[PDB]
């Protein structure tokens, strides 16, 4: 329920992810290839969220940091998605 | 016949032999709009 | 002039019409809200 | 003119209305579906 990681396989329902406008909301409006995106996990419902703690803790000046999923709802974190041409 | 530099593979030739093509849908038209979200999409993820 | 007015009319009861147009798409949501709802309870098993 | 302007906008409007005329027989094969479901549930046991 916290610290979302990388399964090698993905058929499974723990790697199913949801998502919701910030703007006005749809139920179909084809989601329009720039817009922002809050991510909800499905198998519990949580939401995610930016931890400030590092995953490396020996080295000076530690460039990795944690995320994690936190069950109440905020919109400090809202990924955006940007796209890649082909 | 096998390729030989990959073990796991097969030719694919034009002889009369018969063989079946079975068309197996995954993009309906009018869903390959640029402006939409597909289902094949790259993206990078960008926090706020 | 009696069939602009009558046309005039005949906007106001179709303006009528087309906000029985936006309840019909009331009633899109509502169907496939409950459909989304049961997609989600057949493929998924979120806590409440 | 502004008649016919307002015919063409009419006609967009009605072709909305047509829209949810297909709405309409949607429900109709949405009726008819259970209805038939039914009907073979009464006049038939078949297994799944």
């Amino acid at each position: 329920v916290y610290s979302l990681v990388s399964v090698p396989e993905g058929n499974d329902i723990s790697s199913i992810f949801e998502l919701d406008p910030t703007t006005l909301r749809g139920g179909d409006s084809l989601v329009p290839r720039n817009s922002y995106v809050r991510l909800r996990h499905l198998c519990t419902n949580t939401w995610v969220h930016s931890t400030n703690i590092p995953i490396d803790k020996e080295e000076e000046k530690p460039v990795m940091l944690k995320i994690g999923t936190s069950p109440l709802k905020e919109d400090k974190e809202a990924f955006a998605i940007v796209p890649v041409s082909p | 016949h096998q390729l030989v530099d990959n073990p796991g593979c097969n030719e694919v030739n034009s002889v009369n032999c018969n063989t079946s093509w079975k068309i197996v849908l995954f993009m309906k038209w009018s869903d390959n709009k640029d402006d939409i979200l597909k289902g094949g999409d790259v993206v990078r993820l960008f926090h706020a | 002039e009696l069939r602009n007015l009558q046309e005039k009319l005949e906007s106001t009861m179709k303006l009528v019409t087309n906000l029985s147009g936006q309840l019909s798409e009331l009633k899109d949501q509502m169907t496939e809200q409950r459909k989304q709802k049961q997609r989600i309870g057949l493929l998924g098993h979120p806590p409440h």
